[PDB]
């Protein structure tokens, strides 16, 4: 019962559980975390992120 | 407590310089081109303007 048990409540909740610091965001210092990023990490040396403003 | 990092240093900075960006490796793999064109030479494209002076 107790191994059965174990077994489907991580079945039940290993769907939701994700890996918050998997390299997903891609960087100019290579793939990194979602939470060291954003919109202002340069994807690539040198890129020119400009200042836009939203009308 | 408080942040490990803040304060000044009494250091005063520098103005940004002009910033000059490069090109984009990860969206463009190579080299983005403008006018196309046999241009059976040193290369030209398709686009080549000229100024008259006095
Ligand atoms: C990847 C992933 C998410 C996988 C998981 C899959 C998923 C989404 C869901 C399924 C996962 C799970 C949780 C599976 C196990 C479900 C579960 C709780 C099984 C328990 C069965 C079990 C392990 C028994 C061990 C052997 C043992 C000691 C048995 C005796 C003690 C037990 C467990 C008694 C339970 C009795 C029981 C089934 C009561 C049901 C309660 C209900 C709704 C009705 C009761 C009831 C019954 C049952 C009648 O037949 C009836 C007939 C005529 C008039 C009235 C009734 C009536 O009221
Ligand atoms: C008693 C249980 C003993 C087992 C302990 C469970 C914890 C051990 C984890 C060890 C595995 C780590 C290496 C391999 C695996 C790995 O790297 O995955 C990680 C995430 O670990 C997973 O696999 C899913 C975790 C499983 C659920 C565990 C829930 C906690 C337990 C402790 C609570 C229930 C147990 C019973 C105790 C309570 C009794 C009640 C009385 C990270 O996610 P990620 O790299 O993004 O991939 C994502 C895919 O996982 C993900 O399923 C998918 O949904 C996508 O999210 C994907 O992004």
């Amino acid at each position: 019962l107790g191994a059965f048990g174990a077994g489907t409540l991580v079945a039940f909740i290993g769907g939701l559980i994700k890996n918050p610091w998997k390299p997903v965001v891609p960087t100019a210092e290579g793939k990194k975390a979602v939470l060291w990023t954003s919109g202002w990490t340069p994807r690539f040396k040198g890129e020119t992120i400009y200042l836009a403003r939203a009308t | 407590c408080s942040p490990p990092g803040e304060t000044a240093s009494s250091e005063p900075g520098t103005t940004p310089a002009i910033w000059t960006g490069s090109p984009s490796p990860a969206a463009p793999s190579g080299e983005d081109h403008g006018g196309g064109h046999g241009a059976g030479a040193a290369g030209a494209g398709e686009t080549l303007t000229a100024e008259l002076k006095t």
